[PDB]
């Protein structure tokens, strides 16, 4: 209740607490933050939560250092304090305002600390899903991004191995909550469709088909999430095809575009390949048409791949219908 | 350096300078001549541009024109004389009737020629032939007489073509109604935009006017009176748009000269008169050989048949463009016909391309208004879904407010913050 | 025995039928299986003519043992330089031959289709496969199906070795001496729609020599095809590295043609694609490699335009 | 019949027909005028083509009017005027400001009048009361005049410099360019060569204006030019050669100059000092202390008197570089202009490239005739070679004695022998 005590605890944080004694002081903090009305929050505020945070640093850094780590406990306590300060507007948007906030969130997403990455991986999602400011997920992608840079790995590795057949359901469930999260409010297209497409390299495509099987509501419901999202993807796309056919329907204005986009491109010696195939087109009144009419299936079902993600450019059959 | 080519090439005939004064210290001076010297540039380079009796009557002149003449036509000057009387044109050529009226010495020449027909072996081979020639009577009116039917044929159809082309389009004028249609809807147009001036009410105005309707241009120059009733015809009207096509011989008439074709008309008339007093006034023939008067008033009359043909044909074609002024209103004595089928040609043109580009406008349009439209949308769409992500969270009003994170966390669980 | 011949050419004029005709034909046939080739000009092209006016008579209407032997002695007629050259100069002799390969008398269309194989290898006259095939086609348009229907049924299981053997071989001697590759495709490509490529597949398992080296011919001939094909691309890619030239070539080719729409919906497609940094190549290489498999088919036939679910293989077939 | 529109439309001028004397039985006389009314099209159509005090006692009147409506626009007081113009305060002045007062201002005798007449002054007119004002600055036509050009230096100091710079650079590239050098010498050598037992045989070199004539020797067959054989010399035995052209990268920009108009132009910024440096020294001795021009246009005459001299610098520079180079080439500078010889190399530059391009071309086009020509008799000699293989089966024409040809055709297709 005291406004005091909201300045004490910033100076026991301060004070280099270790082991169970900083747990027990965490725990006693989270629970302060949990309780109290947001004036206290306030008063704790900035400095305060920079405080959790340099902790939070200190640890994550003993973590790479290390071999078998008791920490968990600590840092998922930290976890659980930044939930409840950022349980009202204050610290959301103090928390936004922090330069390793984020990043810390996203460093605390380790698959084999199934319940402190679930807990971590909420949040971040919630930072996607606001309104203000703009552009949240790619803010929390940016993040995730620099993890990956740092440890050197895929930045989407944690969030793919948390789906893998060995973890909870409660983890899988996390994990594509927080896909859903960074790909749904993003409003470009194509970014949508970067995305998903760098998450199938990566074996998306495989787990999807695992966790349709489960019987569980929550999992259920982020798939239709994803599904939906990527069948309104295909969609627009289709749309973009109807919007070319009506805006650009004359040989030489399509070729010269064509062109200009694939000019002093790795791409550009796959279309003079293709052009000079075409001209290889058996010389048949009836056959050479048919040709044609087959590769144009060909292409469209390549370009217009379904689900909104790109073709898996490793796989290496196709089924071309008809 | 001194060189010595085998072969002599071309060379570039430019000014020199020479070392003595020519030179100083310039940069000619510290050039090594031998520096670029090979024997296969040499080679390559002399490979591209290497560079590889007595006269008895004639004058000087036409003995000698007729030595060339003569030793290149090669045939017996009896086979020659033949031929001439003959009119044998399974020999005859124009090219070679020509010749033979050009190389031909004057009548003088011939006529001493004929009275040395004695000492004929010993002649130059240039009096020998013109022996020959003095022979046949009245030889230039025979070679004259003889061309003109070589030419005839084909001057007859440098003629037709053309007063047929003027007359069809002549009629294909008069005839067209899609092209009245035309007409009629300017009318209507122009009375309307002329009301109040003193052009108001017009019962019509002058045909040659057509190429200057593009010149009316609406406020912003964007729009032109022309663009404007081949738009009509193109919405409301579709059947005048097919008057281009009732019009194929217009462009061949503007290209018609009415002058030449009186002219072409007047000489041929005068041609067969000038042959018909050749054969008025010949030497009843000596021998059978002689077969002119014979075969040229069989022509005279051949040639009299189809001149008249011409004629009416032509005489026609004035009286057709004489009645397109009585009926269009205007001068035909003002404007020449190919003038008057040049303007309409021309406005034909500018109606062809001002309908072309009505279309190309037409779809720049729709190209226009389908952007506003899927802009718009998209301002839409998106302000939609920016609303319903603001139904999560307002990031604005109550701060004593827990549990932001709480919902944040049951939206996202249960789906509600996505859609 | 030189009176004799004479002689046949009146009696097959005479109008004998049914077992008089048959062993007249059966006379006729050992005398010509057994005399010098001189008798033969004896019985020369008249006689030759006889014995098709009767085969035409015959067709037109058990028959099959009259017609058979007409066969036997034609094969006879022609076992030397002056028969088959005869043979030739007729006007409906190829074509007689062409209607006795009725998969009905598997014996009969055996023997058809022999002379007309062998006359396809004939050096001289130029293209002799051409003429057996105008002939395979007139057929073809008076029974109203598809000229190499009968080829096709003596293929289809039941059908003895024989026959089965004698109609691959008549379809490689249709193919293999074709000068022009466009040519070999364009057959090999219509049998195939007419279901070849099954058949072929389940005379594979036979143990059969004959059968094996016409099918060994048929395979490696595709295989040369291929290889040629391949080829003319080597070539194109050699001649047509200017994008304007090349697109203005296919332009010309397929203008005024049901394909310009095709071509226009694959340029329109392409715009389509990602605008990636590295997704952008990937597509336009993974288009590429599978218009390769559709464009240079494989054995040298057409790919299946009729199949609804087209399958390509990008893999590599070796290493 | 008749219209009575609410807006003048656009029209077009027609000469108008009217029923009398003008028809007859014509075209118009059968015309239906309501045949193609609506009031739709008179709403289109309206639519595109729619048309939308005080007494002066010096000033003549034109004067008078003028400065009532420049007074009218520039609004600021006359009091303000008269200071800025004293002051030479930069922070008002600008070259627009300062080239209107000189436009407007009175004659001096309208200023010296009206400066007689400074009692009256409320009631003068507004044109004559800023004539009263001014009529008091000293010497103002010469203040005027020394500040604008003042505020018009920089500027064009700056039409003058990057021109000196320029054809500078392009002196500079030339006479250090070996590989244009190199290209001389190649020259020389060929032409020698050519021009071996002419009068210009044995040259120590040509007179550089030539080149662009190089292309002017054709060969033989007009195929090939001297310059594209010279080009190709280079290209096969010398590449560096082929790139003098980027060696002289000022050339353009030489070539676009005017030495005349330089020397003008510097000459004028001369005078126009000498014009100001004596406007300081006649100048009258400040009443005021607002009058800071016998102050300010002295720092001023001395920078740009500075400024001047580093351009003369590098003018009398830039020409001795251009004579320098004509004793290096030989060549009299002064019968040449600078933008004229470089004009001239700058379009022999551009006839190299393309002479090198067309050499590229040509020979593209020389191999695939080759390969076309080799691919044809591979085509000829497999064809013969699989024609030679299928009559090792049977020659239809030796002996016709055999028996058992059929037998053996057979046993070939079956064995596999006869593919
Ligand atoms: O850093 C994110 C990112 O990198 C880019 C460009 O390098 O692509 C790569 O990074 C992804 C993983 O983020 C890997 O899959 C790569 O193979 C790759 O080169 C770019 O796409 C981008 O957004
Ligand atoms: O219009 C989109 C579209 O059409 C479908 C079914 O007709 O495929 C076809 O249309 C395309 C391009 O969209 C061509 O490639 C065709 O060959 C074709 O019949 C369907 O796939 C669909 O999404
Ligand atoms: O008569 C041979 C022949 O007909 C053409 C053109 O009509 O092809 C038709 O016939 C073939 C078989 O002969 C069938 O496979 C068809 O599908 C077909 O339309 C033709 O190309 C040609 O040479
Ligand atoms: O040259 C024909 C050809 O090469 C093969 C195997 O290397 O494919 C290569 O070349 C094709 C185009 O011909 C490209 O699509 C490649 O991606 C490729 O590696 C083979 O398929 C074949 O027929």
């Amino acid at each position: 209740e005291s406004s005091r005590s909201a300045m004490m605890y910033i100076q026991e944080l301060r004070s280099g607490l270790r082991d169970m004694h900083l747990l027990s002081c965490l725990e006693s903090l989270r629970v302060s933050l949990n309780n109290n009305p947001v004036s206290w929050v306030q008063t704790f505020g900035a400095e305060g939560l920079a405080s959790l945070l340099d902790i939070l640093k200190r640890l994550h850094d003993e973590k790479e250092e290390t071999s078998g780590n008791y920490d968990s406990r600590n840092q998922h306590e930290i976890i659980r304090c930044l939930k409840a300060f950022m349980n009202n507007k204050f610290g959301i948007k103090t928390m936004l305002e922090t330069e390793e906030g984020i990043l810390l969130l996203v460093r605390a997403m380790d698959p084999a600390v199934p319940n402190m990455m679930i807990d971590a991986a909420k949040l971040l999602s919630a930072l996607c899903i606001l309104p203000q400011p703009e552009d949240m997920n790619e803010r929390v992608l940016e993040a995730m991004t620099e993890r990956a840079e740092m440890d050197e790995v895929e930045r989407f590795q944690p969030l793919l191995d948390g789906l893998k057949s060995g973890t909870s359901i409660a983890l899988k469930v996390g994990c594509l909550q927080l896909i859903n999260a960074l790909i749904t409010p993003a409003e470009e297209l194509d970014f949508r469709v970067h995305i998903r497409s760098e998450l199938m390299r990566l074996g998306l495509h495989q787990v999807l088909q695992e966790l349709r099987e489960i019987e569980n509501e929550d999992m259920k419901v982020q798939l239709c999430v994803f599904d939906e999202q990527g069948d309104e993807d295909f969609f627009d796309l289709k749309g973009r095809l109807d919007d070319i056919r009506m805006e650009m329907d004359d040989f030489g204005e399509v070729f010269q575009i064509i062109l200009n986009t694939v000019k002093d491109s790795k791409a550009e010696p796959h279309f003079l390949s293709i052009l000079q195939h075409l001209l290889l087109v058996r010389n048949d009144y009836e056959a050479r048409p048919q040709y044609y009419k087959l590769i144009e299936e060909c292409v469209s079902q390549i370009v217009l791949h379904k689900n909104g993600t790109d073709p898996d450019f490793k796989c290496r059959h196709l089924q071309i219908d008809i | 350096k001194v060189y010595k080519p085998e072969v002599q090439l071309r060379r570039p005939n430019w000014s020199k300078f020479v070392a003595e004064d020519l030179s100083q210290d310039c940069f000619w001076t510290k050039v090594k001549e031998d520096r670029f010297e090979n024997n296969e540039l040499f080679a390559k380079l002399t490979l591209a541009f290497s560079a590889q009796k007595e006269l008895k009557v004639l004058d000087s002149k036409t003995a000698q024109n007729l030595s060339i003449f003569l030793g290149s036509f090669r045939m017996p000057y009896q086979e020659i004389k033949n031929v001439i009387l003959e009119v044998n044109e399974a020999v005859l050529t124009e090219s070679m009737i020509q010749n033979l009226i050009k190389q031909m010495p004057e009548p003088e020449q011939l006529k001493m020629l004929s009275e040395l027909k004695e000492e004929y072996d010993d002649l130059a081979e240039s009096e020998q032939f013109g022996v020959v020639m003095g022979t046949v009577p009245r030889l230039r009116p025979r070679l004259n007489a003889i061309l003109f039917k070589l030419q005839f044929s084909e001057q007859v159809e440098n003629i037709k073509p053309e007063i047929v082309s003027v007359t069809a389009a002549c009629e294909e004028l008069r005839k067209s109604e899609n092209f009245s249609s035309l007409l009629e809807l300017t009318l209507l147009v122009g009375n309307y935009m002329n009301a109040g001036s003193r052009n108001a009410g017009a019962f019509g105005f002058n045909i040659s006017f057509l190429c200057k309707l593009r010149d009316t241009k609406s406020a912003d120059q964007k729009m032109t009176l022309l663009h404007f009733l081949a738009e009509l015809c193109e919405n409301d009207h579709p059947e005048v748009l097919k008057f281009p096509d009732e019009l194929a011989h217009v462009e061949k008439a503007s290209r018609v000269s009415a002058e030449n074709l009186q002219k072409s008309l007047d000489q041929m008339k005068k041609q067969i008169a000038d042959v018909e007093r050749d054969v008025q006034n010949f030497p009843a023939a000596t021998d059978e050989k002689d077969k002119f008067v014979e075969k040229m008033t069989s022509f005279v009359k051949d040639a009299q048949e189809q001149y008249n043909k011409l004629r009416m044909m032509h005489s026609n074609m004035e009286t057709l463009y004489k009645e397109l002024g009585d009926y269009f209103v205007f001068d035909p004595k003002k404007l020449s016909v190919e003038e008057f089928f040049m303007d309409l040609h021309n406005f034909r043109n500018m109606f062809l391309q001002a309908v072309k580009e009505n279309q190309k406008r037409r779809e720049t349009e729709e190209k226009m208004r389908r952007a506003k439209l899927a802009k718009e949308k998209a301002e839409k769409e998106r302000l939609e879904k920016q609303q319903k992500r603001e139904q999560l969270i307002d990031m604005n009003a109550e701060g004593d407010e827990t549990g932001v994170m709480d919902s944040l966390l049951e939206a996202l669980q249960s789906g509600a913050a996505f859609r």
